[PDB]
């Protein structure tokens, strides 16, 4: 992976030049929000086991089909508790790697460890991609409930969850 | 501790500690006594805190106290405060050696199978630690309780 | 579930151990 | 949208965007405040725009809901209104994108193959969208009804 | 070939176990040790006996002895059953 | 019984109904014949009752 | 990897319904032939080497794949055949017991015809070996049991084609 | 966006075992025709056969009676059995089993003891419909995988789907309101057979596998910690790995019989060379 | 790894003679108790977790091996116990079915007391846990079945001593 | 036996025995009365089963007993029948063990190395066991001859 810093330094190494001030201004924008990026992360560790629970009920309250028999399409939704146990486990990962990626200030950790082969894996097990992405942003609204009076923490929290949404899409447009 | 993690993590690569790691030891040792000053604050409030933990773990969960529950009876409740005492004692270790291993080599690794063979509901113990963290905020000011806050919720993350 | 038949399950001792039925309405109806 | 195909137009021609293309991206983004208000009206009127949309559709095409019609019974009639909720949604996309490009590659390209392959009368679903158009333009002023109705009749044109 | 080509720090293959074993070495130890897994309580795999006594070669005793202590093992006894001592030529 | 009696005309087949017994319904396909309205869709079924009677 | 009971339970489960009269109707049909399949799998286990020796001598023993240049010339290549024919007679025995050919394409058929083309193994001679092996298998287990064991041989031959 | 792709082969994850099933797989994994012991394995469960099957239909036919008699015990508020919804997939049909519950428009007691002590039964009107839309659905399902375990070989499919189940629904359910309902199905299902006959002991043993294991702590999640940096740690419910054939291992304790020392060594040949070349 | 039938066949084979009246006399004695052993192994499989929970709470639950410094203090160390006691209750079930304790020393006893001395595991508390576990096992399977299952527990306790 | 390898199967898989394994140990021990009767028939028929076994063996393979054959003379022919007495004994073990596990690790594992190293034609000794099989199955009913013959042909299979 690469944080915002190492990604910035590779940006200037490829061109083989020292760090100018436009390069350093990008680093300073991380160092300013870096102290704010932690209690976002620290709130997630304190709210982790909860925030998955509100995401699941908010998901199945709109997708009751996911708790039902699959139809003859052998599809992996949360039908059985074996299916339900593993299916809650995926929400663990989406909250986790989107928690590191809040601290790195860059989605490099996301795609190489979550996105690479994600459509591969779900197409094998026939897993829902639609509801799978919707639960990713149910977490985003749920996390943004805590930091809401101001609006500069909101763009920070949105960046990891928004990146998984745009990338797991089969592109309609 | 933290130096032990650097010696170990540098030892499996067969190299001396790098520039960043020696920061991680140097910055940890410069914040030394403040953990030492903090643990003496908590040791003087162990009878403080576990009395407050038994406040809300049982008003939240009268299932365990009632006749039939695991904690019913005097001697069952007697060790009940002892488990709080060992956990609070473990957290003073974790607050000092600035990482999670004393909370992980003890207490966390294999805790569910310990409780499941005891009859203690593992979900109830999660609220017990969450109750214990709720109790530590009152006898501690705002400066230093967020220093000790991340050591508590690691235990909750470890127990799930 | 079941609740309140001890000293440190309600706070009241045995000589007050008829007043563990204040917040327990089902046993209190069978008490009357 | 107007931004993406004004680009891919000038993209193919090996050139940048003319004033005719850049004075309209400019003119479109200043129009963006008024577009979100129009789409905001149709967003939380889907209960009436769809249900009254299927109102006139069955009064004008009782065959499709009569026994033997494609949308017969409690089941198909629910899906009978589901498609109208789809096409009403795509019109909200076209209003915000300033073009039928969202409506083009969703619900229009190859639509006759789907509905012919589902046994649905494609002329019947065209009648449904026209009934939604009179309900939609009745909810807005004249300056807006020349837009919201404007995207429906394009969907009417491509749907036959 | 052998494990001492010129590799040390700052070299392309990663810094690793370097044994002083000659070309096709024919020396082997007889070691004895216990090695508790220290990882079964979050993996929950089946259990295997940890007290083993086996003949490891000279070509890879150092890596094995370096690893047995990596996971907290204790080495109770080792010997050089096969091979000579101070032998310039003939370890092959 | 066939009852082929006479005057087997062709035109004018009329109406009414009878719904004769199935068979062979003793075979064994593993899948049903599919039908709708899952959940994600209870909203619109209840809601197509609204216009059902029109 | 599903047997007849697993496939019946899957289709009855995939619609979320219980085991109705039609699902149990096929299950009763499988239990009726349960006695036939074991005795069929019994004798095939006994005469495994004899059946493969009969098939190769009856189909491709003396053809010029056996001679130099043919696809089966060297002793490593000949020994790979009877190793290879053993799987077809073995996995077909599994399909005959499970009553469902799902195990074949799961563990035999997938990547098989794509593998023989890589090695250059003649698919034409392979199927005739299995056809001859199917012919001798009907000798041992009888007619109807041969019909059952034979029903999975041509399943291999069809997909391997 | 991902700029590469490994492909997605069709993979059917394991769901359960059956007695007809795993013994076909055990000798399969050892690369052998099943022997006469295992051929004697596959035969007399097929010889169980119709006995297992008839237990399904007699249990399946009065499925409503099995479910309703639990509803009388632990659900206040009249019938409260309307929220049943047997077809759970929204299909038109292919065919349906026959149940045929209440006909005209708790009848006789004489032994009926459900709640062991002062257990509060759920109300219903206060319990709300949406939560009520599962409780009859799960009293349904406990009738189901039991009638899939009888029709299958083992109770294994019950064990996978009932291990952590009580924990997951523990917050929206009083757990003791399940143990009462699950011990009403065996008391109802034992009304069907002449006891001390063979079928009476079969289905009874399958009920106490699900109800006693229902009151049982959930398995702990298995963790896969990685050794070096570039790997990533995973985590799997222990439910997930105990479903299916469950591939075997081989160990070389010196002192085994020289066959099982031979089956383990030849098992080592197939692992490293992919084909037992000593056989080949 | 020999059962009662394997041990009878071995001794009758090791002298090169057939199965005379004395060899079959013990085999008939084993088949008579075949019905008892399965039901004994049946209930033990059902109450595996309950038996181990009863033994540790009855023998070494509150002793100071359980308290800090004792041999069972940390949760990893406590969890290793019930994992460890599971093998004794499991392998004893195998000896009860096979009717021969050869599997115990083959797979449990060898290198066991030499391993606990390495870890520093108290052999004294271990045997009393197995003795208490033997006491509860006689509760479930009955008297004579407890005599059978109990006959292999003290075999473990004897060799582990 | 079926008891020992149904155990070591479930032993390796870290699990107990399934109903498929325990309903066959159960089914085997009730079969034990009938097995001892079958082995009791072959036990005191070894005089005829062996001597008539070597009867057809020499009539079908006169080379092995002719001058130059491996079993030539008064000496080798006695040992020529000794091996048949061995293999007839192991079949009595397999019938009582309900499996060829006794026959596997005695007289089958590495048998080709012995007979190749003794100069004996391994195909010839396979012919001897087949001749014993027809004599053995001629001494029992059809239900038994499907077993006693069943263990011989396994020995025939492994002996070539
Ligand atoms: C003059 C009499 C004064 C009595 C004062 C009193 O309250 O004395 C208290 C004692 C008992 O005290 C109780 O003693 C208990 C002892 O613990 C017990 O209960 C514990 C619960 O935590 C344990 O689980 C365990 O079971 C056991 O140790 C608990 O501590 C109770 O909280 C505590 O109230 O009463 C007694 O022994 C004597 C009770 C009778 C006294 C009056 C006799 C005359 C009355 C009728 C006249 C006609
Ligand atoms: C007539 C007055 C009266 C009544 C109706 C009750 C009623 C009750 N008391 Mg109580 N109590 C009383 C006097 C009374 N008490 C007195 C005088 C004292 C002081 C000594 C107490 C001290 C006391 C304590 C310490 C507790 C109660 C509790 C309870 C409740 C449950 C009882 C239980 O579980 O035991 C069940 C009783 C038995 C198993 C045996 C009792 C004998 C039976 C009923 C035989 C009589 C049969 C009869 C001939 C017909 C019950 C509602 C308990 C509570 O709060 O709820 C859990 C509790 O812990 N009471
Ligand atoms: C309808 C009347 C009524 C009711 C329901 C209650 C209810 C209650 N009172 Mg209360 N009380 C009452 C009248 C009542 N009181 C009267 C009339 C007085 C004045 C005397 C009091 C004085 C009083 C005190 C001082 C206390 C209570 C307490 C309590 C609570 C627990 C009771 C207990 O554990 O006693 C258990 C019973 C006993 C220990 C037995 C006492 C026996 C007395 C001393 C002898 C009675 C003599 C009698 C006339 C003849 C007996 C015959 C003899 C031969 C045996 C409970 C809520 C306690 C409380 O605050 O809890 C919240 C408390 O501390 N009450
Ligand atoms: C770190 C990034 C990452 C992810 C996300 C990941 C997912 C992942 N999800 C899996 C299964 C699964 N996932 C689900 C999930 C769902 N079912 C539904 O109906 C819902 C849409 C959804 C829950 C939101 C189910 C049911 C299975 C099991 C499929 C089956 O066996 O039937 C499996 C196979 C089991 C295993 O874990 O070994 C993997 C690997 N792996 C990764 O490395
Ligand atoms: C250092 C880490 C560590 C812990 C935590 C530990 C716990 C532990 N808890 C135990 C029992 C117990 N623990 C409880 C606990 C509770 N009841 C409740 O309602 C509560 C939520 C909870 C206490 C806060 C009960 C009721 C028992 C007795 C169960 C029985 O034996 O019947 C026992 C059996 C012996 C004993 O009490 O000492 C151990 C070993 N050991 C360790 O080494
Ligand atoms: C976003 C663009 C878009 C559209 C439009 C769309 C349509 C669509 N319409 C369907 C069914 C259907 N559609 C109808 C529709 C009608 N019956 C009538 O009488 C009327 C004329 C008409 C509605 C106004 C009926 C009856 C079915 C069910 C047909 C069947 O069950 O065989 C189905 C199959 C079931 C489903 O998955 O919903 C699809 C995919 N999908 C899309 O992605
Ligand atoms: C981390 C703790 C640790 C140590 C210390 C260790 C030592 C160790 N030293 C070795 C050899 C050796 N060590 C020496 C050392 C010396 N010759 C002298 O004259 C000097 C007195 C001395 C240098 C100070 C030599 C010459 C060999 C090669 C011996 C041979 O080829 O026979 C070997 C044999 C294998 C190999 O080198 O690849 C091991 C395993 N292993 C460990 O895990
Ligand atoms: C269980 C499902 C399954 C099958 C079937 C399978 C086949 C398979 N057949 C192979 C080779 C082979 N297969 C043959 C077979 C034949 N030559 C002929 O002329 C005949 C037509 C045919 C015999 C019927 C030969 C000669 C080779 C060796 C090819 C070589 O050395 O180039 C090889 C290469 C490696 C090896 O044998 O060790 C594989 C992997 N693998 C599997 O996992
Ligand atoms: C075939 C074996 C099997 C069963 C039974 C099973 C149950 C199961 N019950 C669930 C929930 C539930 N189950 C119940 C109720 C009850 N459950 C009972 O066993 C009682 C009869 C009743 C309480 C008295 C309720 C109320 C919920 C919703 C809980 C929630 O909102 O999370 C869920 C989560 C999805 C859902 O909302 O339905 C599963 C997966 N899964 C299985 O694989
Ligand atoms: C199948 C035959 C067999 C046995 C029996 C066996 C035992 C065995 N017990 C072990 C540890 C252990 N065993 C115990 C047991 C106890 N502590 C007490 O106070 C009690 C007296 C006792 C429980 C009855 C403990 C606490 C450990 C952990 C020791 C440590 O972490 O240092 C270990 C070290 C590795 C591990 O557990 O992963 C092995 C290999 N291995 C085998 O293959
Ligand atoms: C229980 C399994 C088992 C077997 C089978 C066995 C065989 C065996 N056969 C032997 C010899 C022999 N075996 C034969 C056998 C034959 N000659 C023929 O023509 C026939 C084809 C064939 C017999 C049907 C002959 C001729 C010798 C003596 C060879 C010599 O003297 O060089 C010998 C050496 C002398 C002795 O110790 O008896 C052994 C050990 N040992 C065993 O433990």
């Amino acid at each position: 992976m690469q944080d915002i810093i190492t990604s910035v330094i590779n940006q200037y190494d490829l061109s083989g030049r020292y760090l100018d001030i436009k390069g350093i201004n990008q680093i300073n924008n991380y160092f300013d929000t870096g102290l704010k990026r932690l209690m976002i992360a620290k709130l997630i560790n304190k709210e982790a086991t909860n925030l998955i629970k509100e995401a699941s009920e908010l998901l199945f309250i709109e997708q009751p089909e996911l708790l039902r028999p699959c139809g003859n399409a052998f599809i992996g939704n949360a039908y059985t508790t074996r299916r339900y146990a593993a299916c809650i486990r995926d929400i663990e990962y989406y909250l986790r790697y989107s928690a590191y990626s809040i601290i790195a200030g860059n989605n490099s950790i996301l795609d190489e460890r979550v996105l690479d082969g994600l459509k591969e894996t779900y197409n094998s097990l026939l897993v829902p991609i639609g509801p799978t992405i919707r639960v990713i942003q149910l977490l985003k609204e749920i996390i943004q409930k805590k930091f809401s009076t101001e609006n500069i923490e909101n763009a920070i929290i949105a960046e990891p969850f928004d990146y998984l949404a745009i990338n797991l899409s089969d592109k309609n447009l | 501790s933290l130096v032990t993690q650097v010696i170990l993590s540098a030892d499996d690569e067969l190299r001396y500690p790098t520039a960043g790691e020696l920061e991680t030891i140097s910055s940890y040792l410069k914040t030394g006594e403040y953990r030492i000053r903090l643990i003496s604050i908590l040791q003087g409030k162990e009878q403080e805190i576990i009395r407050l933990a038994s406040k809300k773990i049982f008003q939240l969960h009268p299932e365990y106290i009632a006749p039939g529950g695991n904690a019913s009876g005097a001697r069952q409740r007697a060790l009940c405060l002892r488990d709080y005492g060992w956990y609070l004692r473990l957290i003073t270790y974790a607050i000092l050696a600035g990482d999670k291993e004393p909370l992980e080599k003890i207490g966390i690794i294999g805790v569910r199978e310990m409780y499941n063979s005891l009859g203690v509901p593992i979900i109830g113990m999660i609220d017990a630690i969450k109750c214990l963290k709720e109790a530590t905020v009152e006898v501690i000011s705002q400066e230093e309780e967020d220093f000790v806050a991340p050591y508590y919720d690691y235990i909750i993350q470890g127990m799930s | 579930s079941a609740a309140g038949r001890d000293i440190e399950s309600t706070g009241f001792a045995w000589w007050s151990g008829n007043a563990r039925l204040i917040n327990v309405s089902g046993k209190l109806l069978g008490a009357h | 949208s107007i931004v993406t195909k004004s680009i891919v137009n000038a993209d193919a021609e090996a050139r940048y965007l003319s004033p005719g293309e850049l004075d309209r991206i400019k003119s479109f983004v200043l129009s963006g405040q008024r577009r979100l208000r129009i789409a905001q009206t149709l967003t939380e009127n889907r209960e009436r725009i769809v249900k009254q949309g299927g109102q006139q559709l069955f009064q004008r095409r009782p065959d499709v809901v009569s026994p033997g019609g494609n949308a017969y019974g409690e089941e198909m009639t629910a899906t009978c209104l589901r498609d109208l909720d789809y096409y009403l949604r795509l019109v909200t996309y076209g209003i915000i994108a300033g073009d039928v490009t969202p409506i083009e590659e969703i619900g229009l390209v190859g639509v006759k193959e789907m509905y012919s392959a589902l046994g649905t009368p494609i002329s019947g679903v065209a009648e449904g969208i026209r009934c939604m158009k009179d309900v939609a333009c009745s909810l807005l002023s004249g300056e807006d009804a020349a837009e919201v109705g404007f995207y429906f009749d394009y969907t009417l044109a491509a749907m036959q | 070939a052998y494990d001492m080509d010129g590799t040390g720090a700052g070299s392309l293959e990663p810094r690793g176990i370097k044994s002083s074993a000659v070309e096709k070495d024919s020396r082997c130890f007889k070691v004895t040790f216990v090695l508790p897994s220290q990882s079964r309580l979050y993996t929950f795999r089946e259990l295997q006996n940890v007290y083993t006594t086996k003949m490891v070669p000279f070509s890879s005793w150092y890596a094995e002895q370096q690893r047995i202590q990596k996971m907290g093992g204790k080495i109770l006894k080792v010997e050089l059953v096969a091979g000579g001592q101070m032998r310039s030529v003939g370890n092959q | 019984a066939a009852v082929g009696n006479k005057s087997n005309v062709d035109a004018p087949s009329f109406k009414g109904s009878n719904m004769e017994l199935a068979d062979s319904g003793a075979d064994y396909k593993a899948f049903p014949k599919r039908r709708m309205p899952g959940a994600n869709m209870q909203g619109f079924l209840d809601m197509a009752k609204g216009m059902k009677p029109k | 990897m599903q047997d007849a009971i697993t496939s019946v339970i899957n289709a009855a489960d995939v619609q979320g319904k219980y085991l109705d009269a039609n699902s149990v109707e096929k299950l009763r049909g499988y239990f009726q032939t349960g006695e036939l399949r074991v005795r069929a799998a019994a004798t095939i286990a006994a005469n495994a080497a004899t059946i493969i020796k009969e098939a190769v001598a009856k189909s491709l023993l003396y053809s010029d794949i056996t001679r130099p240049g043919g696809n089966m010339y060297t002793t490593r290549r000949y020994a790979a055949c009877i190793r290879d024919l053993d799987y077809y007679l073995r996995y077909a025995t599994y399909g005959m017991l499970a009553g469902d050919p799902s195990i074949l394409d799961e563990r035999v058929l997938n990547g098989l015809k794509e593998t023989y083309n890589s090695l250059g193994v003649p698919i034409g001679a392979t199927i005739q070996a299995i056809q001859a092996m199917k012919e001798v298998t009907g000798s041992l287990v009888g007619s109807d049991a041969g019909k059952e064991m034979g029903l999975y041989f041509d399943y291999i031959c069809s997909g391997l084609s | 966006v991902t700029k590469a792709s490994g492909g997605s082969p069709v993979v059917k994850p394991q769901l359960y075992k059956t007695a007809s099933m795993l013994t076909i797989a055990q000798a399969e994994q050892q690369d052998r025709f099943l022997e006469l012991g295992e051929l004697n394995q596959l035969v007399s469960f097929l010889n169980t056969g119709n006995i297992r099957l008839e237990i399904a239909d007699l249990l399946t036919k009065n499925a409503n009676i099995i479910v309703a008699r639990a509803a009388d015990r632990i659900f206040v508020g009249g019938s409260a059995i309307s929220y049943l919804e047997r077809p759970q997939a929204s299909i038109i049909e292919a065919n349906s089993a026959d149940i045929a519950s209440i006909r005209q428009m708790t009848s006789v007691f004489q032994g009926n003891n459900a709640t062991p002590t002062g257990f509060k039964p759920i109300s219903v009107v206060r319990y709300g419909p949406s939560r009520m839309k599962k409780s009859l659905r799960d009293l349904d399902w406990f009738l189901r995988y039991l009638t899939y375990a009888i029709v299958a070989s083992d109770p294994n499919i019950l064990f996978v789907n009932i291990r952590g189940l009580r924990e997951i629904i523990e917050n929206a359910c009083s757990s003791a309101a399940t143990i009462v309902a699950l011990k009403e199905m065996k008391k109802t299902s034992l009304s069907l057979f002449p006891e001390n006959s063979i079928q009476k002991e079969i289905i009874e043993e399958y009920f106490n596998v699900v109800v006693d294991e229902f009151i049982n702590p959930a398995l702990t999640d298995t963790i896969r910690k990685r050794t070096s940096n570039d790997l990533q740690g995973l985590r799997l419910p222990q439910i997930y790995a105990k479903a299916g054939i469950s591939r075997q291992k081989f160990v070389m304790k010196p002192g085994l019989s020289t066959d099982e020392k031979q089956s383990v060594i030849s098992a080592c040949y197939r692992q490293v060379f992919e084909r037992d070349i000593s056989k080949a």
